[PDB]
């Protein structure tokens, strides 16, 4: 993971049960960036027509 | 960074994210100051004692 | 609008027979083709049937006797 | 009478082991153990292989 | 369009008539052109075109000739989806016996030709023939005859003897049998000697077959002779990507039965020997049973995968089913589902949907605003629009969303308010915004928490989200009246740290001029947020018909409460927040406002309340850290203590001065009392600081740290959290069950180490478990509430009943733990609340009791009303509104149609998963007893003479506030109409040995006593006095052993003293193992002890207490009144007998002699006394007790398990489940009616049949209620489409067939299936209006 | 995930399943016990018999919706017509009495 510094505080309701509020530049620094990988195949076959 | 609820904590009581949270804050520190000492070009002796 | 439905409800009585007079006199006024009696803020045909409800220029009987005098001048 | 025995057990008990019904009693032993089922009545406690392999070769 | 289905049993005829064709062929599809075969299971022949309007050949293949069956072919030109819809038909070589008509547990083929089960599978199998209509040459009709039996009895017969073997046996013995003229050889056996079962075996017999002859079926009819075949379309055969193939099971299964046929038919033209025709014939048996239900009669057919073939039955029942997977929840269109996130800054009304959702979901809405305005030609170019997304389609997709409903859903819908309906907002982003209040309705977190979103397309469908699922509708629970939208954890600890005074704060001592200045003076830095001052307060009140007059007045108290005062509306007084305000304080002034004021000012005063307690708790700033959880200083010290103490113990032990047993309890006691101690000063450390000052001086006051900040507002935690985080984690269990002694003296501050880390992992895995195991069995009992309770619906607005249920409140010995308000208000008043003076009628009748009336009956001071009930309601098929009270969650009295059997079945199985000597009197009032005959002893006390004496503690205000239970015989130092003071112990007894003590004086004589027959010679070597010892009926000698052991009572001059006040002599026969002390000749005092005769929780018992399951050892009810008796001694049980004062005696019950009974034969007892001891039934009490107190029984017992866990639901949902118990009637006496003597009837059905009988010249007939289980309860279902539903397919079809039953959809889960409007809600006026036309 | 409308299964005609098959959302017997606690019978009606499988009721719906007229003709859904040709594939004769 990275090494967040918090402060443990209500703030308006944003963190109310379970929620996190995150601040803007945890986005601008690309802290939580992760790439993912996919395949996708096409299949030709040899139908009757 | 971030923000989260101490009303979470005394319920579901795991108050190690507490202690960790207080020596990362040491440890954070003990970089800071590091960095300081760095950027300000000292010689190594002093780095080296700290 | 209406946040809450709880003065139609007093006019009308019941809490079901409201929802089906309102769904008749909106079906009246989108598909039939009818003008409502009220000023119509952006509201869609069920508001506006529910606050005809509430300020008593709608309910069953109404209907029956409207609809009984259309079918007249029909004729 | 053996039956009997058994479902007086089930009956004190509501539930009975697949070991203590085989010892009070392939397909025999399965229809039977479908009609003990059967009060979890008087039909079940009143009451051959039925393989048709095992006929023909009879 | 139908209205009614009607099931029965189906000819040959029928089935060749549903059938296009017959399947001849067992071929499907040919392997190269993959083109259907002809007469085989996929043909298009029979079952229809493969592709719309095109012959097979496509010499015809177009629509303009349409029906036209083409030559070459013969396949008719119309649509495909035909395959679908046509049935064909196999006609079998020789008749097989249908299994569910055979394998039933009845056997109905067996019942109705009265043979045993082995007989009929013994002749089916081709074992032994069957004798049909023999003759007069001296055969039995339905011998068994085996080969040899047969052969010898077909000699010296020329006779042909009619013997055959199979199923061919069974049909022609069906055809044969007359129904008429058998019935009437059973009446004639029914009009003679009856026996025990002779009787009922016959009228069975006799009713059954009235039953088929009157169902319109006929016997042979379970002999298949035509097979049908389902549609190819229902059991496809279908292509996969590549040249795989897919294929159900019953193709598998025609296909043998098919070649297993023509394969028969085949050898019948060879002229086989009989071995191998009837090999083939049980054969075919095999597989048609196989392809109807497999796995039923022998071992189930396999595929190559290896596992049992799926047959016809196998598609109809299981949870995996037609009737259960597909009918009554399936898939649906618009919808969608994504996670969850707060949103707090919504109104209560709206939630936050996201954009690329939104237009995913109205997609049709889209299309046709966007031709409607022009601004597409079609809809294809609209298509276009909306997938470029252009700038126009937002704009059209805001004017969509307007006003339209939809309804939020979260997975574990335990009530209804798991689903509401909210406005949406667009928003960006991928997660659903959802107001804070409305979380506790869900139960939902925002840790990664899932909702479904569904969206109303009708008209009525979006009236009905708007007026009747709305979440500003839905603020009351429905199980009690208490709002369900209160602020949870962060609104409260807000709202708690604004309200909350401190002693010496800035700006102490001002005088404001009102919330503004208290506000600007906050906000400006010149005042604290709990600093006293003192401000005028304007507040309104409607001390008039609703006028709100003003006062005007100096208040005392703090800015923060000043400042929350701007957002209470009009009518509430300055009282309400003039306090900490906690967690109940917040519920309590929400509950105030909505009885004063409304719903719309609740609303907007709840949306305030949350704005104010978010922007105060941030504005606090409370955080948690490591220095608030202060571990107490005083803990090494208590726990060196309770070590030093518990070794001492240990030493003693080892020296062999306690038993282990008691050792362990000593250390147990000694580990609790050192806990106790230390959260004793971790909380008084924790809970006070010290301050200064107005002058300068130490001042306690309350505790600002955090931790207990939140703890003592009820935001988040308890003291036993607090108690682990800094006191000691205390003392852990074992897997046994046992508690380990030495318990984890270390909290979380400091740290476990791996030994208490292991023991607490110990308790962490069996809590998880146990959570598993209480939400799996808490949804099956949910579910069996709702199938026993579903059908009742309000239907009237008053039956006119003067009966119900008497209301007082319940107290557990002590203090009362329900008062009358909470077990009244609501309901409707079903007799005159006259006065505790007697002097007029304070509430007249059928009145709602709401607030005002229950306060005035408080202030009266009344503790006892008869309330309405709908367990003693006078209508039929229903309940009427005035039997039922308020909705509870609207607040009115509830609306005709109202599902009231769902919500109580649903708020009664919600909480489930929730839920896991001497008398002191304590109040100074007057002794008050009820039900006790009193006597003066020889001390010049008075002394208990009853079985059911009652104390009771009246008040100077006439109240009860203490009620006890007291034995028979015991001291009592007050009596009735004497004061008493309070710590006076007004009575007391010996709980030991037995209360065995006579009621006069006088001489004493061993009247018909004889040593040696009855007694034992034990002289009492310590005191030396002389005892004889009464032995047992079987030690004893049987010279004297029917006599007893009779004490007489005499005086000096030798006459008979007898009972005061009466004649009946004064004897008292002794039981066995009773130890006579006093010597014959010796005077005695009254009440003298002649002989010291020796000696479930949690859901599980609400579940067995629905089930009303008898108990182990039921105490025995006395069965009738009259003078108790004794008969035949010793036969297996002690035998009673009861003597009515003059009625007859035919009662006598086998008592066993191991219960310990509480009455003497010398005693009269009337009927529901209490002859032994022990936990009570429930079935006794109905049938002794009125309907009144079975439900009183129950209501209360159950109540219990869930007062305990803090759990509160109404009455109303319990007597509604009770309702549905206790609904069969069991007839006594026929009377002028036509009811059979012996039978159980429907009690709404024998309640109007009298009825109308006694108004007209006839008389009604008796009968005795019965009750049952809610799993017996609901197989009384009167409709074979729902009992299907949850029972079991193959019984209940296999049993409506033979019967030849019609049901007309009548509820709640048969229109659902059929797909219609459900006869409860909106749609209750649409099947009144179907009902009064059908009627025309 | 959000669907509108999409494929649908072969044998019973209802939704498919899943995000990948774009299929709906389950909707099962406790919320309908939810929908009967509330008196909302149009809501329950339109979510067993349009939304899912009744094959001929289903386009007529969207025709109305796309049409500016938001109203529905229920008809009977498949799932009860198969059931029907089940329990008669058996000897059982099950019928619809008018
Ligand atoms: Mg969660
Ligand atoms: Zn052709
Ligand atoms: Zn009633």
């Amino acid at each position: 993971g990275q090494n967040m510094r918090v402060a443990f505080m209500p703030w308006n309701g944003y963190n109310f049960e379970d929620s996190i509020l995150v601040s803007e530049r945890v986005v601008q620094e690309d802290r939580f960036t992760t790439i993912h990988i996919q395949e996708l195949a096409c299949v030709s076959r040899d139908t009757k027509l | 960074d971030i923000v989260l609820n101490p009303l979470g904590v005394p319920s579901r009581m795991n108050i190690g994210q507490i202690l960790e949270t207080h020596l990362g804050m040491a440890a954070k520190g003990i970089g800071d100051k590091i960095n300081a000492m760095l950027k300000q070009q000292q010689e190594v002796a002093k780095l080296r004692e700290f | 609008a209406r946040v809450t439905v709880q003065d139609a409800v007093e006019k009308i009585g019941n809490r079901f027979d409201l929802v089906l007079v309102a769904a008749r006199r909106a079906r009246q006024m989108q598909v039939g083709g009818k003008d409502p009696l009220v000023p119509e803020e952006n509201d869609k045909t069920t508001v506006i049937a529910l606050r005809e409800i509430e300020e008593g220029l709608i309910n069953n009987q109404i209907l029956d006797v409207r609809e009984r005098q259309e079918q007249q001048e029909q004729e | 009478s053996q039956l009997k025995l058994l479902v007086t057990r089930g009956k004190e008990q509501g539930y009975l082991t697949y070991a203590e019904v085989n010892d009070h009693l392939d397909a025999d032993d399965l229809m039977l153990a479908e009609n003990t089922a059967d009060e979890d009545a008087a039909e079940a406690a009143a009451q051959r292989t039925t393989d048709p392999v095992r006929m023909y070769m009879r | 369009e139908f209205d009614a289905i009607k099931i029965a049993l189906a000819s040959p005829d029928m089935i060749r008539s549903w059938s296009f064709g017959e399947v001849k062929k067992p071929e499907t599809i040919n392997y190269r052109t993959f083109k259907p075969e002809r007469d085989g299971l996929f043909c298009a022949r029979i079952f229809g075109p493969v592709k719309d309007y095109e012959c097979l050949c496509g010499k015809y293949k177009r629509l303009k000739h349409r029906g036209v069956i083409c030559e070459k072919c013969g396949v008719e030109v119309t649509q495909t989806k035909v395959r679908r819809e046509r049935m064909g038909h196999i006609e079998l070589a020789s008749p097989t016996a249908h299994i569910w008509f055979l394998k039933s547990l009845p056997s109905r083929i067996g019942l109705l030709l009265d043979m045993p089960l082995r007989d009929i599978e013994r002749v089916l199998y081709f074992e032994s023939y069957v004798v049909i209509e023999g003759g007069m040459t001296n055969l039995e009709r339905q011998q068994i005859l085996t080969e040899e039996q047969y052969l010898d009895a077909l000699e010296e017969f020329g006779d042909e003897f009619d013997a055959k073997m199979g199923a061919e046996a069974i049909q022609a013995l069906l055809k044969s049998m007359d129904l008429e003229q058998e019935c009437e050889q059973l009446r004639e056996e029914l009009n003679e000697t009856n026996s025990e079962t002779k009787r009922k075996k016959l009228t069975k017999r006799i009713k059954l077959l009235e039953a088929f002859v009157q169902s319109g079926n006929k016997p042979e009819w379970m002999i298949l002779t035509v097979l049908p075949v389902l549609p190819p379309d229902l059991r496809p055969l279908v292509p996969l990507d590549g040249g795989r193939f897919a294929t159900s099971d019953l193709n598998d299964l025609y296909r043998r039965v098919i070649n297993r046929n023509n394969r028969l038919k085949r050898l019948l033209d060879l002229a086989a020997p009989d071995i191998i025709v009837r090999n083939e014939k049980r054969m075919l048996q095999e597989a048609v049973d196989a392809l109807l239900d497999n796995g039923r009669r022998g071992r189930a057919i396999t595929g190559s995968n290896k596992r049992p073939l799926k047959s016809l039955a196998d598609m109809i029942k299981g949870k995996q089913g037609r009737f259960r997977q597909n009918l009554l929840g399936k898939r649906v269109d618009y919808s969608g589902r994504s996670v969850i996130t707060v949103g707090p800054y919504l109104r209560l009304h709206q939630c936050g949907l996201p954009k690329k959702m939104a237009l995913e979901l109205f997609k049709p809405f889209i299309y046709g605003k966007l031709e409607l305005r022009g601004l597409a030609t079609t809809i294809k170019a609209a298509k276009k629009m909306v997938e470029r997304e252009e700038a126009v389609v937002w704009d059209i997709l805001d004017e969509v969303i307007r006003e339209h409903p939809v309804l939020l859903n979260r997975a574990p819908t335990l009530h209804r308010l798991g689903i509401q309906a909210f406005e949406p907002v667009l928003i960006e982003g991928k997660a659903i915004q959802l107001h804070p209040l409305v979380c506790a309705a869900y139960n939902a977190d925002f840790d990664g928490d899932q909702m479904a979103v569904h969206v109303p397309l009708t008209l009525e469908a979006q009236l009905e989200a708007r007026a009747l699922m709305m979440s500003t509708n839905n603020i009351l629970s429905p199980a009690n009246g208490e709002p369900i939208i209160v602020p949870s954890q962060d609104v409260v600890l807000g709202l708690y740290y604004m309200t909350r005074d401190c002693v010496n704060a800035k700006g102490e001592g001002m005088v404001l001029t009102g919330p503004k200045e208290a506000e600007r003076l906050y906000r400006s830095g010149l005042a604290s947020l709990h600093a006293r001052v003192k401000v005028r307060i304007t507040e309104y009140e409607k001390d008039a018909n609703g006028e709100l007059v003003a006062k005007t007045s100096l208040k005392d108290t703090t800015v923060g409460r000043a400042i929350l005062w701007m957002i209470v509306p009009k009518g509430l007084p300055y009282s309400i927040v003039n306090q900490a305000l906690g967690k109940k304080a917040i519920s309590k002034m929400l509950n105030t406002c909505y009885r004063i004021l409304g719903l719309k000012p609740t609303v907007i005063f709840a949306d305030q309340i949350m704005y104010t307690g978010f922007a105060y708790a941030a504005r606090s700033g409370a955080s948690v850290g490591i220095d608030d959880m202060v571990i107490p200083e005083k803990k090494h010290e208590i726990i060196s203590e309770a070590e030093a103490e518990v070794a001492e113990i240990q030493e003693q032990f080892q020296s062999g001065l306690v038993t282990a047993g008691e050792r362990y309890n000593k250390v147990i006691d000694i580990w609790a009392a050192a806990n106790d101690r230390v959260s004793k000063a971790m909380m008084d450390n924790l809970q006070t600081e010290t301050v200064i000052n107005r002058d300068g001086q130490e001042e306690k006051q309350v505790s600002f740290n955090s931790i207990y900040m939140m703890a003592d507002s009820g935001a988040r935690g308890s003291a036993a959290q607090i108690r682990q985080l800094a006191g000691m984690r205390g003392l852990m269990a074992k897997p046994d069950g046992s508690i380990i002694e030495t318990p984890i003296t270390a909290n979380f501050r400091e740290g476990l180490n791996v030994l208490q880390y292991f023991i607490s992992t110990h308790g962490a895995r069996k809590g998880l478990a146990d959570t598993a195991l209480k939400t799996a069995n808490s949804g099956y009992l949910t579910r069996r509430l709702v199938d026993v309770a579903q059908d009742l619906v309000v239907t009237e607005d008053d039956c006119g009943t003067h009966e119900g249920i008497m209301m007082t409140p319940v107290i557990e010995g002590g203090d009362v733990k329900e008062p009358l308000r909470d077990r009244v208000l609501g309901r409707v008043t079903a007799e005159d609340v006259l006065k505790p003076g007697t002097a007029d009628i304070l509430v007249p009748r059928n009145t709602l009791l709401h607030e005002q009336w229950c306060d005035l009956l408080e202030e009266n001071s009344v503790d006892a009303v008869k309330v309405r009930s709908v367990v003693s309601c006078d209508t039929d098929f229903g309940v009427c509104a005035h039997c039922y009270g308020r909705d509870l969650a609207r607040g009115h009295i509830i609306n005709k149609g109202e599902a009231i059997g769902v919500i109580a079945a649903q708020s009664i199985g919600e909480p489930g998963t929730q839920l896991t000597s001497s008398i002191q009197v304590k109040n100074k009032g007057s002794i008050k007893l009820s039900n006790v005959k009193s006597v003066v002893n020889s001390s010049g006390k008075l002394v208990i003479t009853s079985r059911n004496t009652e104390l009771k503690l009246i008040d100077e205000f006439g109240r009860t506030k203490e009620s006890y239970k007291v034995p028979y015989g015991a001291v009592l130092a007050k009596g009735d109409g004497e004061q008493v003071a309070g710590g006076e112990t007004v009575a007391n007894w010996d709980p030991h040995t037995m209360p065995v003590i006579t009621e006069v004086s006088g001489f004493v004589r061993f009247t018909d006593m004889i040593d040696g027959q009855t007694i034992t010679r034990q002289t009492d070597e310590l005191t030396g006095l002389s005892s004889l010892v009464v032995l047992d009926s079987a030690e004893r000698t049987a010279g004297g052993k029917d006599l007893r052991p009779a004490l007489k009572i005499v005086d000096a001059q030798g006459n008979d003293v007898l009972i005061p006040g009466t004649d009946m002599p004064a004897q008292y026969f002794l039981p066995g193992k009773a130890i006579v002390q006093l010597e014959d000749g010796v005077q005695i005092s009254s009440g003298d002890t002649l002989a010291r005769i020796p000696q479930t929780g949690g859901l599980p018992r609400v579940a067995d207490l629905f089930e009303a399951r008898r108990p182990k050892e039921p105490a025995i009810l006395a069965e009738i009144s009259g003078i108790v008796s004794f008969g035949k001694e010793t036969k297996g049980k002690r035998r009673l007998v009861i003597t009515p004062v003059d009625g007859s005696d035919p009662y006598e019950e086998m008592i066993p002699k191991w219960r310990q009974l509480n009455v003497f034969e010398g005693e009269r007892v009337e009927r529901g006394d209490v002859i032994s001891d022990g936990p009570e039934a429930p079935h006794d009490i109905l049938r002794l007790r009125g309907v009144h107190a079975v439900t009183r029984y129950i209501v209360n017992e159950v109540q219990d398990v869930y007062r305990l866990q803090g759990v509160k639901i109404n009455d109303k949902h319990i007597e509604v489940i009770v309702r549905q118990m206790l609904r069969k009637a069991t007839i006594v006496n026929a009377g002028s009616s036509d009811f059979l003597e012996g039978e159980q009837v429907e009690y709404s059905r024998v309640k109007i049949a009298n009825r109308e009988l006694e108004a007209n010249g006839k008389v009604g007939a008796t009968y005795s209620r019965d009750l049952l289980g809610i799993t017996k309860a609901s197989l009384a279902t009167e409709s074979f489409i729902s009992a299907a539903s949850f029972q079991e397919t193959t019984r209940v079809l296999t049993e409506a067939a033979v019967a030849g039953k019609r049901d007309e959809l009548r509820g709640l889960k048969e229109n659902v299936i059929v797909g219609r409007l459900i006869p409860a809600g909106t749609g209750y006026a649409y099947h009144q209006d179907r009902m009064r036309r059908r009627a025309a | 995930h959000a669907r509108s409308t999409g494929s649908y299964s072969l044998v019973t005609q209802q939704p498919l399943g899943g995000k990948a098959q774009f299929g709906g959302q389950r909707f099962g017997e406790m919320e309908v016990w939810a929908l009967e606690a509330y008196g909302a019978a149009y809501t329950l009606q339109e979510m067993l018999t349009v939304k899912s499988d009744d094959v001929n009721g289903r386009t007529k719906m969207y025709k109305n919706i796309v049409d500016g007229n938001h109203q529905m003709e229920p008809g009977m859904p498949e799932s009860f017509n198969v059931l029907l040709k089940e329990i008669r594939s058996l000897g059982i004769n099950i019928e619809l009495e008018d």
